[PDB]
């Protein structure tokens, strides 16, 4: 099962991650079976 | 194939459905219909999983 959890929040900061707590809800549960090894982003 | 041919020689469309189970999660499921629900009475229930 390929779990993808997500969460959105506002922020006012550039140079580092914000300090604080917030939970990520589940969004996608892919019923696939591809043994993953690597990945890459697309911007 | 001709329309005047005998029914033994007329065209027939055949579809063979096979169900393959592998070492992977089972992703094709049946309808799995349901029934009515009753409250305030002792029942043996079977919800989603």
């Amino acid at each position: 099962y390929f779990k993808i959890y997500s969460k959105h929040t506002p922020i006012n900061l550039v140079r580092d991650l914000p300090q604080g707590f917030s939970a990520l809800e589940p969004l996608v549960d892919l019923p696939i079976g591809i043994n993953i090894t690597r990945f890459q982003t697309l911007l | 194939f001709q329309p005047t041919n005998g029914v033994g020689y007329q065209p027939y469309r055949v579809v063979v459905l096979s169900f393959e189970l592998l070492h992977a999660p089972a992703t094709v499921c049946g309808p799995k219909k349901s029934t009515n629900l009753v409250k305030n009475k002792c029942v043996n229930f079977n919800f989603n999983g």
